[PDB]
């Protein structure tokens, strides 16, 4: 057999190319309110995200205006809160702006989080933080506002399936069958992701 | 209050005396070689500076710290040792446009250094300075602290030493800065100085929308500032001493000068301000009645009972004196072992 | 053919000539092509009345049942199909579709006795 | 929203104070001929300098150079390379440069006064053992292969010229000006692999240990110079 090296210089070469110039988190966010086009992609916004970009800013450009990006001050996903009454928040841990920005106006933060007042013994990583639908609650109006407080039958089918095979088994049981639900945690579209999982140009 | 704006120990405490010239060579091979530095190399260098060019040298190195390899640091002594570097020189225009243009900067002093600086200005006795400085900590959200009786007394004489009738700029970062002192729930001054704010915000919002309202600036989103206001004066009229000056006048001005005669952030079903205008008239017009029915002397200026408040001022001076001495225990206690660290590096070599 | 990725699906094959679509319930994979190769051929459909007038159709329901569990995805139509069948939930599009058919017609009776 | 700016301090009392330094171009040559000469073209070529501000440099130096051109895209020639050499007197002086681009050795001579040139610019300010470099020709393209896009190495403002104390390895022995000879007095390149004992003792037979021996050639200068910044001060306050 013949061996191939010039693939795995390549190979190398390029991997490490890559992650030593890779292109920064601001530069491929940043976006030009006359056009709505993030540079380095020339590539359109949604037309639900047009006016929040239009008008809204990011996280880290409103974190910039109180020191330390306020470590425990109070930042709430705009979406989950026009999505629902109820409130949620992410309790914030580590912060890292990019330096290469001039406003510092991004980075990578996270921490503890909650939804719908059910909080998670682990400080994970937020989803979506370049989005401009951020808003900052200040300290007063702060507790008051972070205050918070069976089956279904299987298809026709498949129980006659069920109710044929029991009988061939030989016992009655005439109850219907049924499945337990309340163990289904159906979760809403907005439960956050991994960013780890998702990929980066 | 010369003892509280003096501060021997600051400057007689924990000089580097080190080389100016070779601090500044290290720092331009540091980012040279764009790797991270501590801030112990601006440390020394701003507490060896003794020149006006070498506090530039200074300023435009915090530049290049902002655009370094960290910034999250953000240590209020190096921030202060730039802030007494800066203004025992007398920078004026210069700590002006730093404060102004912090975003490029990223400086925060704490209480008792703002206090200080804010003192100097008193000082050397300049209006716009302080009211744009004002401003800047309207921005920083930082008023629960022995300076919130300073700023009171600053927004309380500007707000009448102005003299200025149709700016927007302006009378939003008035209306918007004459709230957060008055957090503190002190008295008459106090909630009827947040009262005014929220009839100023509320005009903002009448003449030109609620975009700016929050656009540009950190507040609240509910478009009813002025039913906010009635609220405040319904519950202050229903419970203490309230001490009124005509500010409520301007209230009444406005009020009747909005009565007189695109994005759509508003709710359908709710209703929209334009056309809430006739019942808020009538309702701001019903609790000013009740209140004169009900203190209303409308003579007592404003900024004359912040004189009264120089006694609690100066009894809170101390504590904010002896927190300071605190801060400065905490940082040489922390600070040495930086510096042994530093060593380690040697060590290790 | 390893494809990177992707995940098991059944879905529906095509066959037969042009104007006489017959389609094949079958275990295939996400990146084959619409008629490339598959796992297990499991069932077929044929989408044209016969003489009686009804519509072929036939399920392999333990065989299906036991790619489910092994993990394989489900593609509109055939998941459409098996809640019409029974063996499966109903679909919330289908509902919406019934239902706006049933306005438009109610609709166009509505303006026909207008008309009249 | 300015951008930054750098600088750069040095104040050691017995490092920094490094006195005077003269042009190799100002003084004037052993032969003969009326001073006047010499100090009119050398007012003439000051009074320039109060436009033109050459940024000193030596042998073996890294310069890039703007100049205004007819036929070029934008009017205007950019050119970085290595000093060879420094030849000339008055106006006419000239400063070789050489540089290896796209597997060729390129090699130019600007003329210091001309006003076809713009601005020129020391990327690196150091000094070689020998006095002129024109063997690297013959001596590797990797040693004279330059980076147009290096960034100026910025030297402190005040201290002594580093010298970089090294060797060249160079192609075999076809060369073009037979640099083994003792008569040259260069050290850079390495006998030890271009050539063999026999060869350089061969090549040594050419010597003559009286040249420098001699005391009746030398030219000495102290005077000279001393003359020239004197009137380059006068102008200077002028
Ligand atoms: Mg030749």
């Amino acid at each position: 057999v013949r061996p191939r090296l010039i693939a795995e210089l390549a190979r190398r070469v390029r991997a490490l190319r890559e992650q030593l110039n890779r292109p920064r988190d601001s530069q491929l966010y940043a976006v030009d309110y006359e056009t709505l086009t993030r540079p380095f992609s020339g590539r359109r916004l949604p037309v639900r995200a047009w006016a929040d970009v239009r008008r809204e800013s990011r996280l880290l450009q409103l974190l910039g205006r109180l020191p330390l990006f306020g470590l425990g001050r109070l930042v709430t996903r705009k979406s989950w809160l026009w999505q629902h009454d109820e409130p949620c928040y992410w309790r914030l841990t580590r912060v890292r702006p990019d330096y290469t920005a001039q406003n510092l106006d991004h980075g990578k933060a996270w921490g503890i989080l909650t939804f719908k007042g059910k909080t998670e013994s682990e400080a994970r990583e937020i989803e979506h933080v370049m989005y401009h639908d951020w808003r900052l609650v200040p300290k007063h109006e702060e507790e008051a506002f972070t205050a918070f407080t069976a089956s279904v039958p299987y298809p026709p089918l498949l129980r006659a399936m069920i109710i044929a095979e029991r009988q061939k088994n030989g016992d009655t049981s005439t109850e219907e069958p049924m499945l337990n639900v309340q163990r289904i945690r159906m979760e809403p579209w907005d439960y956050p992701a991994k960013q780890e999982d998702k990929g980066r140009a | 209050s010369s003892a509280y704006v003096d501060s021997h120990k600051w400057e007689a405490r924990e000089k580097e005396h080190y080389c100016l010239a070779d601090l500044a060579s290290l720092m331009d091979k540091t980012f040279e070689r764009k790797l991270p530095v501590s801030s112990l190399t601006i440390s020394r260098l701003i507490d060896n500076i003794s020149s006006r060019e070498e506090i530039d040298h200074a300023e435009y190195y915090l530049y290049k710290f902002r655009h370094s390899p960290n910034c999250w640091y953000l240590r209020n002594w190096t921030i202060h040792t730039w802030i007494r570097q800066c203004l025992k020189y007398d920078a004026q225009d210069k700590a002006l446009y730093t404060l102004v243009n912090k975003v490029q900067y990223g400086i925060f002093p704490d209480n008792f250094t703002f206090n200080l600086l804010m003192d100097s200005f008193i000082k050397k006795e300049n209006y716009k300075d302080a009211l744009s400085v004002v401003f800047e900590v309207m921005m920083q959200e930082a008023f629960e602290v022995p300076s919130t009786q300073l700023l009171s007394l600053y927004v309380l004489f500007h707000c009448l030493a102005k003299k200025t009738d149709f700016s927007w700029e302006e009378e939003r970062n008035f209306g918007a800065s004459l709230l957060l002192p008055g957090l503190k729930q002190k008295n008459s001054v106090g909630f009827s100085s947040q009262l005014y704010g929220y009839a100023l915000l509320g005009k903002v919002e009448l003449q030109q929308g609620l975009r700016a309202v929050y656009h540009n600036m950190p507040l609240i989103w509910k478009p009813g500032y002025l039913d906010r206001a009635l609220q405040v004066m319904e519950k202050v009229a229903a419970s203490p001493e309230d001490i009124k000056l005509c500010r409520e006048a301007l209230d009444v001005l406005g009020a009747v000068l909005k009565a007189l005669t695109k994005l759509v952030e508003q709710l359908d079903i709710e209703e929209t301000e334009q056309s809430k205008l006739p019942q808020y008239l009538e309702r701001f017009k019903a609790l000013h009645s009740k209140l004169q029915a009900l203190k209303i002397e409308s003579e007592g200026l404003l900024s004359l009972t912040t004189q009264l408040v120089k006694e609690k001022l100066s009894t809170c001076e101390a504590e904010d004196i002896a927190t300071y001495e605190q801060n400065l225990q905490q940082w040489h206690l922390d600070l040495v072992q930086l510096i042994q660290r530093e060593q380690q590096q040697r060590e290790q070599a | 053919k390893a494809y990177r990725g992707g995940h098991l699906t059944i879905r529906l094959a095509l066959g037969g000539c042009t104007n006489r679509p017959f389609y094949r319930i079958v275990a295939a994979h996400n990146k084959c092509p619409r008629d490339g190769r598959f796992v297990e051929q499991l069932g077929s459909y044929d989408p044209l009345p016969n003489s009686h007038g009804e519509k072929l159709v036939a399920l392999n329901l333990d065989r299906i049942r036991h790619w489910i569990g092994c993990g394989a995805h489900l593609s509109k139509p055939m998941e459409k199909l098996l809640g019409l069948a029974g063996f499966f939930p109903l679909h919330p599009m289908m509902i919406t579709n019934a239902e706006r058919l049933r306005r438009k017609r109610a609709r166009e009776v509505l303006l026909a006795s207008q008309k009249t | 929203q300015p951008p930054p700016k750098p600088v750069i301090v040095d104040k050691h009392r017995p490092v920094e104070p490094e006195r005077r330094f003269l042009s190799p171009e100002f003084i004037p040559r052993r032969g003969r001929t009326d001073p006047l000469k010499f100090q009119i073209e050398r007012k003439d070529m000051l009074e320039r300098r109060k436009v033109l501000h050459i940024p000193e440099f030596y042998v073996g130096s890294i310069l890039r150079v703007t100049t205004a051109d007819p036929y070029a895209s934008g009017k205007i020639s950019q050119f970085l390379g290595i000093c060879i050499q420094r030849s000339g007197r008055g106006l006419g002086a000239t400063f070789i440069l050489r540089n290896v681009i796209e597997g060729q050795g390129v090699e130019i001579c600007f003329e210091l006064y001309n006003p076809r040139v713009q601005e020129i610019q020391v990327v690196k300010l150091e000094k070689r053992l020998d006095d002129s470099l024109l063997y690297l020709r013959d001596a590797l393209p990797e040693y004279s292969t330059f980076d147009v896009n290096m960034k100026p190495v910025v030297q402190e403002p005040n201290q002594k010229v580093p010298v970089n104390e090294l060797k060249v390895k160079m192609k075999p022995k076809p060369w073009s000006k037979r640099w083994e000879r003792p008569n040259f007095n260069i050290k850079g390149i390495r006998f030890d692999l271009c050539l063999t004992e026999q060869q350089m003792k061969e090549a040594q037979k050419w010597n003559q240990p009286w040249l420098e021996f001699d005391m009746m050639r030398e030219y000495d200068t102290s005077k000279i110079e001393a003359a020239i910044w004197k009137e380059i001060e006068a102008s200077k306050r002028s």
